[PDB]
RNA sequence: AUAGGUUUGGUCCUAGCCUUUCUAUUAGCUCUUAGUAAGAUUACACAUGCAAGCAUCCCCGUUCCAGUGAGUUCACCCUCUAAAUCA
């Protein structure tokens, strides 16, 4: 299906059923399906932790960087997993999300305190 | 999805999206990480296009591809 | 495998870029705003909230 | 019983136990044969059992055959470059035709093995998707892994019904 | 059905029989013990010392409907249905 | 400096090949000049608004 | 200097490739697996030598012994600590590099720790890894029970040791903790129960012999080969026993008495051997028998 | 009924009243389905015991209370099981139930994994041509400089306080939407006591 | 197909029809629980609500996704070469 204009993008295809989400990882074209037409599958990625807890991600790297090459973009769960593998640097926007969490923990301590102290 | 010649709805006449309040500290901080962030991404992505375009020229005239072309046209002949 | 020509889809093809070009808007019909409620009369939009200033 | 003399060459096993596969430069293959006489036995044997195994290898390379033109059976190529090549076949076997043509005009052995180790790599085992393409259709048919909910149904605590209510 | 089964079975021909009339060695080839040659006959007179001629192809009249099966040609709804034993 | 699994890999290539370098690899980001997302972009390229008035 | 020889070495090869055997009923035993029709051949005596001798080339291939290898050192390598991720997940993630054309001891699987930690996957988690994305024919990712010490029990009562030695290869690979103790284990069961044969005429005597040479219990292995008329490989074994113990008793008392053919196991049947009276007494039951028959 | 055998199974095939029931026969030797046509249905009865009561024709196996399907009782799985290919018979072969077919199928499975029943266990080729553990995806990598100093692997990663200027400007664009300034996070992740 | 029933007073041959196997819809009667998958007969007519926004204005998007099977060798390969992505 000619598309008018688009571009190649490295995203996560939703498989499994309800309630037991995985994800493919896929070089499709922009405008297609989620789960539909891809260029070439590069990898999986399992959300569930399995017995041994741990979650399964495969990165096909050799071919990933192939279609990085050819000018494929990347969507940001993509981005969020090749950061935390180390291929990337970790996305900024985790860093940030780790600083807030840190921030609420810390403020959820203090409530807590005064509750045990002043009662 | 709505196309562009579908009317839009009589609810959303009125509705008037704000934006977000901003805060100075941590807006800056993240604006530089982006910044450095696509700086590094950037430089990445160009080595990667240099070694896809090295490994097609590679194959396409490369000094073991055309010494095979050689060999064939020998034994051809 | 010998297509049958569409002769009205080419010719209301010439019409409209042809149309699209002698009615085209100009920048004083497009660009021209409503200062009170701050909204393009060409196309009825609102501005952003932080153009409004 | 199957028709025709010889019914062992209209079967799959035999046409794809031909070992000529024709280099690229090979587009055109004209076999000019004699009827008749002993010293054309060999090049009426190689188009009554070989032709057919020829043509299955090489399914773009047209094979084109003449009767009773010449005193003496012939094979001519004619390659992409302009080359032609002629081979003649007269005295010889069918045996030595055909494994004449091997040498000079086809691939070895190591050229084919080659090609057939580029399509290993068409398929990757760790790929997932429908059984026509890869092994497995989903991680949950891995050992280890959360099962699929329609074999093992998934604790309340996972399912999305539940997950709101215990919240509210 | 059963003066054709009793008068296929009365001439099939043995490994010995077969042995005698060649005056070679009957070996079988099987796939579950490998290359292992088993000798299930062999001539009790003298053995020949030239080898059979190997046609290069066998003029052999073949059963279509056994070709068709091998190319897997064949849809049955009724072939290899599961039956008690016999 | 590159992330942390690329420096493992262009470091094991070394070692594999047989060159023996204790050198940090690195990337040049000497090219990329980064340039402020409110740089006044190309006009030529930009499109128009339709016709369709209200 | 003088380097003691290794399991791989030619002359090791040969010896143990000798003394392991070569018994075509064995190494070809009928295989209880969905059968086929078998076809037949008229063959001429010429023609059957020539069968026969590719069947032994064939099965010298299938009795190509594993090479034995040191176990593994564990992978205890960081690759980074990003301590602004801790807390943030509570599941570690396992990274697998699914490259196919990538040797799997050369594929690069790490994990990122809820810490932070980006560490290389230990040896444990590389093969578990290794089968879910690239499975391999009787490979498990989990460890099967049969290797538990009680169900492994079972199993030699049955004399199943081959097979025992059969799934471990499947299961585990040759330098992992879990595959040399199972056959060290195996080896063991052997020597105390005396069934060396089970082991003969397959690609795992040799891993048997190379066990006891190097631990100093080549007693029963001696005992068993005499009692069944195998002088040439029971020689080979005290020869080859020197070789990996040069500075020992018995070799010293070979050297010292160029002892040969029999004679060598008489010097270490009493120098190193600790049932030295027993193999005497085996060894001379034999050269009795021997006697008789030479006459 | 309540058979003696239930902790002991394999006691009842070595007994006297087995022997004269089966003989040297399978226990499913002379068990015949009913059904019509020369065809038969091409699965079994899903179960043959209903609430604690049994149909007309009760298979092998649910025929013989004393017959208990266990992963020890290897001479009863046995006789489900061909000799000659040690294929297990698919229900219809011998008329049991798929109950009772799903329950010999595990224990003959379980024994197989216990060691308790033999099966034929291939010789499988080695997974690697190369053995070698040298290559860096399995040995140590060199320590980055940033890991041996503790410091953070891009500079950015740390929050780095901005400048009170730049805090102005952005004070200016943004006027009257503004959040309370955040200063530098926690250095670890805190914890509930 | 491992086949079976059926022409005749009876036999053999040929032959059609049907039986036995496995699925999908619909109907009758009947029906306890959980998980999962799938789910108008009709390209007939449609009340009502919603399905495309974003954003310092410009642009970009609404040409996608979602739907249907009316029409019907526009889908595949090669050659050539636009637009699009690789700032
Ligand atoms: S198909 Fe894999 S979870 Fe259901
Ligand atoms: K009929
Ligand atoms: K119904
Ligand atoms: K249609
Ligand atoms: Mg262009
Ligand atoms: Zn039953």
């Amino acid at each position: 299906k000619a598309y008018r204009g688009g571009h190649l993008t490295i995203r996560l295809a939703l498989g499994g059923c309800t309630n037991r989400p995985f994800y493919r990882i896929v070089a499709a074209h922009n405008k297609c399906p989620r789960d539909g037409r891809f260029v070439e599958q590069l990898g999986s990625y399992d959300p569930l932790p399995n017995s041994h807890g741990e979650k399964l991600v495969a990165l096909n790297l050799d071919r990933i960087r192939h279609w990085i090459g050819c000018g494929a973009h990347l969507s940001k769960p993509m981005e969020k997993l090749l950061g935390l593998a180390g291929f990337f640097p970790l996305h900024p926007m985790m860093i940030t999300n780790a600083e807030r969490l840190r921030r609420k923990r810390a403020r959820e301590v203090l409530l807590a305190s005064q509750k045990t102290d002043a009662e | 999805r709505k196309t562009r010649h579908d009317p839009l709805a009589k609810s959303k006449i009125e509705r008037v999206n704000m934006p977000p309040a901003v805060d100075p500290a941590e807006f800056f901080v993240l604006m530089e990480r982006y910044q450095h962030y696509r700086q590094t991404v950037r430089a990445l992505r160009m080595e990667f296009v240099s070694e896809v375009q090295r490994k097609v020229h590679e194959a396409r005239a490369g000094v073991l591809a055309e010494r095979k072309a050689l060999k064939d046209a020998a034994e051809h002949r | 495998k010998k297509v049958r020509p569409r002769l009205i889809a080419e010719l209301a093809r010439r019409v409209r870029a042809l149309r699209e070009q002698l009615n085209r808007p100009r920048d004083s019909q497009l660009y021209a705003v409503d200062y009170e409620t701050l909204t393009r009369p060409f196309s009825g939009r609102r501005l952003p909230v932080r153009a409004w200033a | 019983p199957m028709k025709g003399r010889f019914p062992i060459r209209r079967t799959l096993q035999y046409l794809s136990q031909g070992n000529v596969v024709f280099k690229d430069s090979v587009k055109v293959m004209t076999v000019n044969y004699n009827t008749h006489g002993e010293l054309g036995e060999g090049a009426r044997k190689f188009v009554f059992f070989n032709i057919p195994q020829i043509q299955y290898k090489n399914p773009w390379v047209q094979i084109m055959m003449f009767k009773n033109m010449t005193p003496s059976p012939f094979l001519r190529f004619y390659l992409d470059s302009g080359e032609q090549v002629l081979v003649d076949v007269e005295t010889k076997s069918n045996k030595e035709i055909m494994e004449h043509i091997r040498k000079i005009l086809g691939k070895n052995e190591e050229t084919l093995r080659e090609e057939e180790e580029e399509k290993k790599q068409l398929s990757h085992p760790a790929n997932f998707g429908p059984r026509k393409y890869c092994l497995r259709e989903c991680i949950c048919e891995v050992e280890g892994q959360v099962p699929c909910p329609s074999l093992v149904p998934l604790p309340k605590e996972m399912r999305g019904k539940y997950k709101a209510a215990l919240k509210a | 059905l059963t003066q054709g089964l009793f008068r296929g079975l009365s001439r099939q021909e043995t490994h010995q029989q077969l042995a005698d009339k060649k005056g070679l060695h009957v070996v079988e080839i099987r796939e579950e013990c490998g290359p292992l040659p088993i000798v299930v006959a062999s001539p009790r007179g003298p053995l020949r010392k030239d080898p059979e001629p190997e046609d290069e192809v066998p003029d052999v009249k073949l059963d279509w409907e056994d070709v068709k099966t091998a190319q897997g040609m064949k849809r049955s709804v009724w072939s290899n249905l599961k039956r008690a034993a016999t | 400096p590159y992330p942390p699994l690329l420096r493992a890999m262009i470091i094991a290539e070394r070692q594999k090949n047989g060159d023996t370098s204790t050198e940090e690899p690195m990337l040049n980001v000497q090219r990329i000049r980064m340039e402020p997302w409110d740089y006044p972009a190309k006009q030529e390229d930009k499109g128009r608004a339709k016709g369709t008035p209200v | 200097e003088t380097k003691k020889p290794t399991f791989m070495d030619e002359e090791v090869q040969s010896i143990l490739t000798k003394m392991t055997g070569l018994n075509l009923q064995k190494t070809f035993k009928p295989a209880i697996q969905e059968l086929k029709p078998p076809t037949y051949k008229l063959m001429t005596q010429a023609q059957l030598e020539e069968a026969t001798r590719q069947a032994v080339e064939a099965a010298k291939v299938r009795l190509k012994m594993p090479p034995v290898l040191e176990e593994r050192v564990p992978i205890n390598d960081v690759l980074a600590e990003d301590k602004i991720l801790e807390g943030t997940e509570t599941t570690k993630y396992v990274f697998t590099d699914i490259s196919y054309s990538i040797p799997h001891r050369e594929r690069f699987i790490v994990v990122r720790e809820p810490s932070g930690t980006l560490r290389k996957a230990s040896w444990e988690e590389r093969d578990r890894m290794i089968q879910v994305y690239f499975p391999k024919e009787g490979r498990k990712i989990l460890t099967p029970i049969i290797f538990k010490e009680e169900n492994l029990r079972t199993m030699y009562s049955q004399d199943r040791h081959v097979d025992v030695l059969n799934l471990c290869f499947a299961q585990f690979e040759p330098d992992s903790t879990e595959y040399i103790k199972v056959h060290h284990k195996t080896y063991e069961d052997i020597d105390k129960r005396g069934k060396y044969d089970l082991l003969r005429s397959t690609r795992y005597f040799g891993g048997m012999v190379w066990y006891f040479v190097n631990n100093k219990k080549i007693d029963g292995l001696l005992i068993d080969q005499i009692q069944r008329d195998l002088i040439d490989d029971a020689t080979n074994l005290v020869q080859l026993y020197h070789v990996l113990h040069p500075d020992g008793q018995s070799a010293q008392g070979a050297k010292d008495q160029a002892a040969e053919g029999i004679n060598l196991i008489k010097v270490f049947a009493k120098t190193e051997a600790q049932k030295g009276a027993y193999i005497e007494l085996t060894l001379q039951t034999y050269q009795e028998a021997l006697s008789r028959h030479s006459a | 009924p309540i058979s003696p055998y239930k902790d002991e199974p394999w006691k009842y095939l070595e007994s006297e009243e087995y022997q004269e029931r089966y003989g040297s026969r399978p226990v499913w030797a002379d068990y015949r389905r009913n059904h019509k046509g020369g065809v038969p249905p091409q699965r079994t009865r899903k179960t043959c015991i209903r609430r604690n009561k049994v149909v007309g024709n009760p298979c092998p196996i649910c025929r013989d209370h004393k017959l208990h399907v266990d992963f020890r009782n290897v001479k009863l799985l046995e006789q489900f099981v061909c000799a000659h290919t040690g294929i297990i018979f698919y229900a219809p072969y011998t008329g049991v139930c798929v109950k009772q077919h799903k329950r010999l199928t595990q224990a003959i499975q379980k024994a197989r994994d216990h060691g308790l029943l033999i099966y034929h266990i291939p010789q499988v080729e080695p997974r690697d041509l190369d053995f070698s553990t040298s290559h860096g995806a399995v040995s140590a990598t060199p320590p980055a400089p940033t890991l041996v100093s503790g410091d953070p692997w891009y500079p950015w990663y740390n929050w780095k306080q901005p400048p009170e200027r730049e805090l102005s400007r952005l004070r200016r664009l943004y006027q009257g939407h503004l959040q309370e300034e955040s200063g530098p996070p926690p250095e670890s992740m805190p914890k509930m006591p």
